[PDB]
């Protein structure tokens, strides 16, 4: 399955909180955001290649709240969402630093929003208000809405359709929901004992999340079953970031150490440790090149190696 | 401190 055993430091962007770090539709800019109110745009390339005296945003866009996820749009490249701890919902042009959309319909904050890959004017949201709200960028006004029982941790549409999407609560399950018919889930996946963090799809079947009860597992919603738990890291309290690609999974955890687990192996191949708590990843989609930021605001490039 | 808390229901 792997020929890794270690994770390599390529560049360090020096350091409060860093809640989401997310490359763009090329891989080619990255951005990060949290609790200091701004979203900063990076060139990749210039972050690998140029000594860490000379690094700087390309892009910084001041907001009104604490930040807690950013999603860039699948089409347009300049566009990126994040969501806020008053709930508030936002996309936003990098070119022209404005706000394009302002959704204002959550009543607490919203701890994930996701643009779709196959229809990218729709964005998912959840919130502890207990509600999923699905936007297009069409239109100013959500245009579905699912009422849960509890907090809604984190939302990720599948990268194949956009009617079906994972909501992470903290019930402690993933509810799998086809948009199209929100009167019950498709289906309820438990096993996690503590509530889900994060949800995020390896491909259109497999399905990661993360939990803290700090496990990964790995999920299948065509047949709609359990394959696979991870264990190895701490994650009791925090969101502390989850990645996927094709093959590999990447978490943070409570003891500064970002973590990365072959789909088919329980245990992790490989670990780094900076120096808190891990508090974003992202890989550059299926390579073994990876983003990392923790609470202190340091960002890492790391590249799994033999 | 707990601004990164995940909420347990």
């Amino acid at each position: 399955f792997t020929r890794y055993s270690r994770l390599r430091v390529i560049a360090e962007i020096r350091h409060n909180i860093v809640s989401s770090i997310e490359f763009d539709r090329d891989d080619e800019l990255f951005a990060t955001a949290g609790v200091s109110r701004c979203i900063k745009v990076f060139d990749f390339s210039s972050v690998v290649n140029e000594p860490a005296d000379m690094q700087c945003p390309i892009v910084e866009m001041s907001t009104r709240s604490k930040l807690s996820c950013l999603s860039w749009n699948k089409h347009e490249k300049n566009h990126i969402a994040s969501s806020d701890y008053e709930g508030i919902v936002t996309v936003w042009d990098v070119t022209t630093r404005q706000s394009l959309m302002e959704y204002e319909e959550h009543e607490k904050r919203a701890w994930s929003v996701d643009f779709s890959r196959t229809e990218p004017s729709m964005l998912v949201s959840g919130s502890d208000d207990c509600k999923v709200k699905v936007w297009c960028t069409r239109q100013e006004a959500s245009v579905i809405n699912i009422d849960m029982k509890a907090n809604i941790c984190c939302v990720k549409y599948n990268p194949g359709s956009s009617n079906y999407i994972a909501v992470g609560s903290a019930d402690h399950h993933i509810h799998y929901y086809d948009l199209r018919n929100i009167s019950q889930p498709l289906h309820v996946f438990s096993g996690h004992k503590k509530a889900v963090s994060y949800v995020k799809f390896l491909s259109n079947n497999e399905l990661a999340s993360a939990s803290t009860d700090s496990t990964l597992r790995l999920w299948d919603v065509k047949d709609n079953l359990p394959v696979r738990t991870f264990r190895g890291h701490t994650n009791e309290k925090n969101f502390v970031g989850l990645t996927v690609n094709s093959e590999y999974l990447a978490c943070g955890s409570e003891t500064n150490e970002v973590y990365v687990y072959h789909k088919e192996i329980t245990r992790p191949v490989t670990s780094h440790r900076f120096g808190y708590f891990i508090s974003a990843v992202c890989w550059k989609s299926d390579s073994p090149t990876m983003l990392t930021a923790n609470s202190q605001g340091t960002i890492k490039v790391l590249v799994l190696a033999a | 401190e707990e601004i990164r808390r995940v909420p347990e229901f």
